[PDB]
C-alpha cells in the first residue's frame, strides 16, 4: 500500500516567519496531474481542521496563510506568516487508493 | 452551518459491540460520501471504511476487514457501525467522515468530519 | 466520400550508370530504369527518355551505331566525339 | 576504490571514469560473494583473464533494487529510458550489490536522484544533467513550477524497513570495447617467451590463435598496432612487450 | 547476428552455455554461405 | 570569405589496422572531395592596422583546418559548446617547448590569445603569459608532448569528435602554392586520440600575438598579422573506398557520393571500371507529405446542442450532464465568434483537440453580465461562493456569450433566481438546490419572509432597456478530469486533405 | 515464426528490443526464400 512519512516530523519555527514540512508516500499519489492530498489541522481534542483538500486548492473559510505546493510523492506545506494558536498536530492523507493512509503527525510549536 | 453531533464521551466494558453514529445536519446525508476513521493519541490516524449512503458499495481496510460491521441509515442522517469482538486495542476515538468529489466517481476531498465519540474501556 | 482511389506504389528503378574506360573518361552517363523523368546527376542535363527508363547525361542520337554499353529496351551508348 | 568507495553519484548524473595502463584481476571481484548479480553480457565472467582490451569505463551508480534488471542491453523502464540507457549491442558485464546497511540511513536517505520525467527517450552512454521543467503538453509554462509542469529530478524513497526490490542497490558498469588500437589494462595472464618459426598456441593481448609466427619485413606505424587480411582474421601482429 | 565474426575471439569472451548461440548463429550463417557458394559451384560446374 | 576546391584531401587512417594491397572501403565521416573550402582569413593588416576577427566557425561535425604559412602565426584552436564557465571547453596550446591539450570549464576571455615577448638578449619570442580563459573550473583533462604545430609547409589537421574521443589527424608536407589547397594526395595519420568525453559544436582557431599587438597601441610595430591565412571545410558522412599501398598508406581514395563514376568505383571496388553498365543503386521516390483520412464523427458529442439552445438551467439549479463515450470537436467550439467569453483556466484552448480525457463535463446556469468575471477559479463574489463554486486546480472552459436575443424581453424572467443569502460558501462542483428559507438571523423567524430572515432565492430582472451590466450573459462552464482510466471522449481523429 | 508478417506492426507495436528478434526471424525467412527463388531461377536458367 502507500505509507506516508512525515518529515521533518515535529517542527519548531517562530512567529511569523517560514515554515515547511513535507511528507513523500511510497508511491506516488497523483495519478494525471491532479493530486489525492489533504492536509488537516487537529487541536488537542477537537475534530480535524481542513486546510489543503487538493495539490494547491484551499479550503473556504481558512486564512490564506497556508499555501500548497509539491508533485508527485513530495508534496511541501508552506506557512509564511505563521500565527499563534494555529499550531496543532498535522496530518497528510493519500486518497489515490483504497487505503486511506494518513500521516504519522507534525508537532508545531512558536 | 454543517453540524454532526458526537456523545461527548462513552465508557464500556471490555468485550462489547456497539452501534455508534453521526446525525447529519445542513447537508443532504444520501448524495455525499460516508467514511470512518479513529484516533488514538501518540498514534497515526487511521481509516475505517467506506459505504455511500444511497445505493452505494462498501469496502474496508484489510487489517480490520470485516472486524467491525459498518451500515448506514437513511432516515436521522445517520451510518450505524457495529462492533465484533472488541478489545482494548480495538478500543479508539472515532470521528464521523464526510467525502466530497468535483465530478464523483473519486474522492477529491473531505469536506466535514464530526467532533468525534472517545470509546473509552476503562 | 464514396469514391474508388487505386493505388500504384510510387516509382522505383535501379540506378544504372553507363560510363566508358576509367583510363578513357570521367563523364558517365546515369540510366534510371522504368521511371519517368518527371519525378526525377543534376535533372536537366541532356534528359533522353526510352522504355527502358530515363536516360540522363548523354544525348540522344538519331544515327544508328553498333551497341557498345546496352542500355536496353532497345537502346545502346557509346563514347563518341 | 571503484567498488568499495565511499560516495557514488545518483544515476541521473552518474561517475565515467577511465581505466587504463594497469594489470586488471577481474577474478578477484566474480570469485567475491559480495555482488550479488554478475550478469556478462558481451563476456564470461571466468573468462575476463584471459582478455585484453583497449578501453574499460566503470560506470557506478545507486538504484532501487527492482530496477536492476532493466540495467540491461535492450531493456525498458524509468531508470533505462529517462536516466541510464545501456546500448543494444553493449560488451561489458553488470555488478551489482546490496547496499541498505552503506547508502540508507535509519532516517530517508533522499540524496539518491532520477529524473521522472524527461521528452524523449535516453541515447545509449550519454549523461543529461538539465534540469529544466518538464511540460507535459496541454499548456506552456515558465520555470517556476506550475500545476501540469514538474520538477525532473525525483528522489528515491530510501528505508532500511524496505524490502527487496526497494532498497539501494549500487551497480558497477564495466564496459568493455575492443576497438583494435593497443590494449591498455587487462588480465594477470603472466607473460612468457616468444617463439618463432615453430607452430604454437600465442595469445598476443587477447587474439588467442595458433599458428607459427616468422620474422617479417613489413613495416607497421608506431600507432596501429596488428595487420589484417580479406577475411579479417589477423595476418601479423606487434608484439606488446 | 552474432557478437564476433572470429571464433577464437567469442570462444575466449564466452563460456560455452551461452557461447553456444553465439557459435550456432555463425555456424548457420557460414553454414548458410558455404552451401550457398557450393550450390553456386554445382551450377558453375554443370555450365563448365 | 573566398571558397577554394577541396581537391581531393581530407583523408585520414580510419583504423590503427595494417592492411597492404587492400583497397577496403568503409563509411566514415570525411571531406567530401572537390568540396568549396573556405579560406578564412581572420586578420588582415590595413599601414598594419590591426583588424581583429576570429569567427567561431561551427564544427559540423569535423574540421579540415590547414595553413600554407612557414611563420607559425597559428598557436592551437578553440573547442566548445558556448565558450563559457558553465560548458567544458577544450584548449590546444602549442608553444615552443612542448604542446598543451587542456581541458576544463573554461570562461573565456572576449579574445583567447598566447602572449609572447620579444628578449634582446636571447633574441627570441618567449611565451610572456596566457590569456585565454579567466578561470579554469571543474579540470577534467591534459596532455603534453611534441609540439606538432612547429616542424611553404603544409600543416594539415582533421578534428573529430566520436563517442567522446576527439579525433587528430597530422600531416606536413613543404608545398609552393600561393593561397590555393595542393591537388595532390597526402593521407593524414592518427596524431593522437583523446578522451575528451564532451560536445563541440562550434571551432575558433588560435593565434599567437607578438608584444607589439600586446601593447594597447593601434598599431603592432614588431608584428604584423597579415600572414594568417588558414582553411577551414567541413567533414560530411560518405562512404570512401580508401585504398593501402604496400606500407598501409593511402595512396588514393574515392569518395562514392561525388558523382556516378565514384558510385561505380565503390560498387565495383576497383579504381579502374571497364566500359559497361552497373547497377549501382536504386532510385526511390520518397513521400512527400503524409495524408490521414477518417470517417466523419459518427458519435458525434452535443456540443453544438449544449452550447446553442433555447431553454436552460439556472444558476442555483445549474445542470451537470456527462459527456462522455463519444468524440468532440472542439475546433469549431474555439473558432466561433459568436461567445464573448471563452477561457480555457486549466489547457490553452489551442490545442484542446489533440488532447483526449477520460471524462468531460458542461454546467448550464444563468448569473447577471456584471457577475460573470465572478465565475473564475478561485474567485471570490456573492454568486461565485454562494451558488456556483470553481476550485483553485481549474481545468475546463468558461463559456460566456450574449443572450439578449435568445431570451431577454420587456418581460421579467422572474423564473430565474440567484441564492441571495446562505449559511456558507458553497464547494465547488457542488449542486444547490435547496427550498429552505435560510431564517439566520439573531432569532429564526420560522417563517417564509422576516426582518432579519430573507429567503435565499432573488428573481432576475432581465430587460432590454437593463444595458450590458444587467443583460443575460448566459454562462458555460466546461469540465475536464482524468480519472487514472482510459479516455473515451477525445478531439475527433485529423483529416488532412 | 514471426507474431507478424508485416514488418511495421511488429516495429509499431513492440519495442526495438524484443523487436530485432521478431525481425531476425522474418530477415532469415524472406532471405531463405529469396536463396531459393534465386537457386530455382539458376537451375531453371541453366535449363533455358
Ligand atoms: C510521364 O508522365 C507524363 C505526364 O504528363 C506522361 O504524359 C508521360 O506519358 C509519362 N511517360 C511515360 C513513359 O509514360
Ligand atoms: C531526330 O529527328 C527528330 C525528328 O523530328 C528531330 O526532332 C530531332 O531533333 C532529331 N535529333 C537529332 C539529334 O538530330
Ligand atoms: C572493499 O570491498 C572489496 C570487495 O568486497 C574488498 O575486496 C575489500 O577488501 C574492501 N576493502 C577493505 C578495506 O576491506
Ligand atoms: C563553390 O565555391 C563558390 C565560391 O568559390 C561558392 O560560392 C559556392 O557556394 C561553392 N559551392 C558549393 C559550396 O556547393
Ligand atoms: C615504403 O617505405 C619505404 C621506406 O624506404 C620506401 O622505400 C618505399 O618506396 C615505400 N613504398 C613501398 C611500396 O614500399
Ligand atoms: C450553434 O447552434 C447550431 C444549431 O444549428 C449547432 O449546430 C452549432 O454546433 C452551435 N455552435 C456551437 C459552437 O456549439
Amino acid at each position: 500500500d502507500i505509507v506516508l512519512t512525515q518529515s521533518p516530523a515535529s517542527l519548531a519555527v517562530s512567529l511569523g516567519q517560514r515554515a515547511t514540512i513535507s511528507c513523500r508516500a511510497s508511491e506516488s499519489v497523483n495519478i494525471y496531474g491532479n493530486s489525492f492530498m489533504h492536509w488537516y489541522q487537529q487541536k488537542p481534542g477537537q475534530p480535524p481542521k481542513l486546510l489543503i483538500f487538493r495539490a494547491s486548492n484551499l479550503e473556504s473559510g481558512i486564512p490564506v496563510r497556508f499555501s500548497g505546493s509539491g508533485s508527485r510523492t513530495d508534496f511541501t506545506l508552506t506557512i509564511n506568516p505563521v500565527e499563534a494558536d494555529d499550531v496543532a498536530t498535522y496530518y497528510c492523507h493519500q486518497s489515490n487508493e483504497d487505503p486511506f493512509t494518513f500521516g504519522s503527525g507534525t508537532k508545531l510549536e512558536i | 452551518q454543517v453540524q454532526l453531533q458526537q456523545p461527548g464521551a462513552e465508557l464500556v466494558k471490555p468485550g462489547t459491540s456497539m452501534k455508534l453514529s453521526c446525525k447529519a445536519s445542513g447537508y443532504t446525508f444520501t448524495s455525499y460520501w460516508m467514511h470512518w476513521v479513529k484516533q488514538r493519541p501518540g498514534q497515526g490516524l487511521e481509516w475505517i471504511g467506506m459505504i455511500h449512503p444511497n445505493s452505494g458499495s462498501t469496502k474496508y481496510n484489510e487489517n480490520f476487514k470485516s472486524k467491525a460491521t459498518l451500515t448506514v441509515d437513511k432516515s436521522s442522517s445517520t451510518a450505524y457501525m457495529q462492533f465484533s469482538s472488541l478489545t482494548s486495542e480495538d478500543s479508539a476515538v472515532y470521528y464521523c467522515v464526510r467525502s466530497g468529489s468535483y465530478y464523483g466517481t473519486t474522492y477529491d476531498y473531505f469536506d466535514y468530519w464530526g467532533q468525534g465519540t472517545t470509546l473509552t474501556v476503562s | 466520400t464514396l469514391e474508388i482511389l487505386d493505388i500504384t506504389p510510387c516509382s522505383f528503378g535501379g540506378v544504372s550508370v553507363i560510363t566508358p574506360g576509367t583510363n578513357t573518361s570521367n563523364q558517365v552517363a546515369v540510366l534510371y530504369q522504368d521511371v519517368n523523368c518527371t519525378e526525377v546527376y543534376s535533372t536537366g542535363s541532356n534528359v533522353f527518355q526510352t522504355r527502358a527508363g530515363c536516360l540522363i547525361g548523354a544525348e540522344h542520337v538519331n544515327n544508328s551505331y553498333e551497341c557498345d554499353i546496352p542500355i536496353g529496351a532497345g537502346i545502346c551508348a557509346s563514347y563518341q566525339t | 576504490e571503484v567498488f568499495n568507495a565511499t560516495r557514488f553519484a545518483s544515476v541521473y548524473a552518474w561517475n565515467r571514469k577511465r581505466i587504463s595502463n594497469c594489470v586488471a584481476d577481474y577474478s578477484v571481484l566474480y570469485n567475491s560473494a559480495s555482488f550479488s548479480t554478475f550478469k556478462c553480457y558481451g563476456v564470461s565472467p571466468t573468462k575476463l583473464n584471459d582478455l585484453c582490451f583497449t578501453n574499460v569505463y566503470a560506470d557506478s551508480f545507486v538504484i532501487r533494487g527492482d530496477e536492476v534488471r532493466q540495467i540491461a542491453p535492450g531493456q525498458t523502464g524509468k531508470i533505462a529510458d529517462y536516466n541510464y540507457k545501456l546500448p543494444d549491442d553493449f560488451t561489458g558485464c553488470v555488478i551489482a550489490w546490496n547496499s541498505n546497511n552503506l547508502d540508507s540511513k535509519v532516517g530517508g536517505n533522499y540524496n539518491y536522484l532520477y529524473r521522472l520525467f524527461r521528452k524523449s527517450n535516453l541515447k545509449p552512454f550519454e549523461r543529461d544533467i538539465s534540469t529544466e521543467i518538464y511540460q507535459a503538453g496541454s499548456t506552456p509554462c515558465n520555470g517556476v513550477e506550475g500545476f501540469n509542469c514538474y520538477f525532473p529530478l525525483q528522489s528515491y524513497g530510501f528505508q532500511p524497513t524496505n524490502g527487496v526490490g526497494y532498497q539501494p542497490y549500487r551497480v558497477v558498469v564495466l564496459s568493455f570495447e575492443l576497438l583494435h588500437a593497443p590494449a591498455t589494462v587487462c588480465g594477470p595472464k603472466k607473460s612468457t617467451n616468444l617463439v618463432k618459426n615453430k607452430c604454437v598456441n600465442f595469445n598476443f593481448n587477447g587474439l588467442t590463435g595458433t599458428g607459427v609466427l616468422t620474422e617479417s619485413n613489413k613495416k607497421f606505424l608506431p600507432f596501429q598496432q596488428f595487420g589484417r587480411d580479406i577475411a579479417d582474421t589477423t595476418d601479423a601482429v606487434r608484439d606488446p612487450q | 547476428g552474432a557478437i564476433s565474426s572470429v571464433l577464437n575471439d567469442i570462444l575466449s569472451r564466452l563460456d560455452p552455455p551461452e557461447a553456444e548461440v553465439q557459435i550456432d548463429r555463425l555456424i548457420t550463417g557460414r553454414l548458410q554461405s558455404l552451401q550457398t557458394y557450393v550450390t553456386q559451384q554445382l551450377i558453375r560446374a554443370a555450365e563448365i | 570569405p573566398a571558397y577554394t576546391n577541396s581537391f581531393t584531401r581530407g583523408v585520414y587512417y580510419p583504423d590503427k589496422v595494417f592492411r597492404s594491397s587492400v583497397l577496403h572501403s568503409t563509411q566514415d565521416l570525411f571531406l567530401p572531395f572537390f568540396s568549396n573550402v573556405t579560406w578564412f582569413h581572420a586578420i588582415h593588416v590595413s599601414n598594419g592596422t590591426k583588424r581583429f576577427d576570429n569567427p567561431v566557425l561551427p564544427f559540423n561535425d569535423g574540421v579540415y583546418f590547414a595553413s600554407t604559412e612557414k611563420s607559425n602565426i597559428i598557436r592551437g584552436w578553440i573547442f566548445g559548446t558556448t565558450l563559457d564557465s558553465k560548458t567544458q571547453s577544450l584548449l590546444i596550446v602549442n608553444n615552443a617547448t612542448n604542446v598543451v591539450i587542456k581541458v576544463c570549464e573554461f570562461q573565456f576571455c572576449n579574445d583567447p590569445f598566447l602572449g609572447v615577448y620579444y628578449h634582446k638578449n636571447n633574441k627570441s619570442w618567449m611565451e610572456s603569459e596566457f590569456r585565454v580563459y579567466s578561470s579554469a573550473n571543474n579540470c577534467t583533462f591534459e596532455y603534453v608532448s611534441q609540439p606538432f604545430l612547429m616542424d611553404k609547409n603544409l600543416r594539415e589537421f582533421v578534428f573529430k569528435n566520436i563517442d567522446g574521443y576527439f579525433k587528430i589527424y597530422s600531416k606536413h608536407t613543404p608545398i609552393n602554392l600561393v593561397r590555393d589547397l595542393p591537388q595532390g594526395f597526402s593521407a593524414l595519420e592518427p596524431l593522437v586520440d583523446l578522451p575528451i568525453g564532451i560536445n563541440i559544436t562550434r571551432f575558433q582557431t588560435l593565434l599567437a600575438l607578438h608584444r607589439s599587438y600586446l601593447t594597447p597601441g593601434d598599431s603592432s610595430s614588431g608584428w604584423t598579422a597579415g600572414a594568417a591565412a588558414y582553411y577551414v571545410g567541413y567533414l560530411q558522412p560518405r562512404t570512401f573506398l580508401l585504398k593501402y599501398n604496400e606500407n598501409g598508406t593511402i595512396t588514393d581514395a574515392v569518395d562514392c557520393a561525388l558523382d556516378p563514376l565514384s558510385e561505380t568505383k565503390c560498387t565495383l571496388k576497383s579504381f579502374t571500371v571497364e566500359k559497361g553498365i552497373y547497377q549501382t543503386s536504386n532510385f526511390r521516390v520518397q513521400p512527400t507529405e503524409s495524408i490521414v483520412r477518417f470517417p466523419n464523427i459518427t458519435n458525434l458529442c452535443p456540443f453544438g446542442e449544449v452550447f446553442n439552445a433555447t431553454r436552460f438551467a439556472s444558476v442555483y439549479a445549474w445542470n451537470r450532464k456527462r459527456i462522455s463515450n463519444c468524440v468532440a470537436d472542439y475546433s469549431v467550439l474555439y473558432n466561433s465568434a459568436s461567445f464573448s467569453t471563452f477561457k480555457c483556466y486549466g489547457v490553452s484552448p489551442t490545442k484542446l483537440n489533440d488532447l483526449c480525457f477520460t471524462n468531460v463535463y458542461a454546467d448550464s446556469f444563468v448569473i447577471r453580465g456584471d457577475e460573470v468575471r465572478q465565475i473564475a477559479p478561485g474567485q471570490t463574489g456573492k454568486i461565485a461562493d454562494y451558488n456556483y463554486k470553481l476550485p483553485d486546480d481549474f481545468t475546463g472552459c468558461v463559456i460566456a456569450w450574449n443572450s439578449n436575443n435568445l431570451d431577454s424581453k420587456v418581460g421579467g424572467n422572474y423564473n430565474y433566481l440567484y441564492r441571495l443569502f446562505r449559511k456558507s460558501n458553497l464547494k465547488p462542483f457542488e449542486r444547490d438546490i435547496s427550498t429552505e428559507i435560510y431564517q439566520a438571523g439573531s432569532t429564526p423567524c420560522n417563517g417564509v419572509e422576516g426582518f432579519n430572515c430573507y429567503f435565499p432565492l432573488q428573481s432576475y430582472g432581465f430587460q432590454p432597456t437593463n444595458g450590458v451590466g444587467y443583460q443575460p450573459y448566459r454562462v458555460v462552464v466546461l469540465s475536464f478530469e482524468l480519472l487514472h482510466a482510459p479516455a473515451t471522449v477525445c478531439g475527433p481523429k485529423k483529416s488532412t486533405n
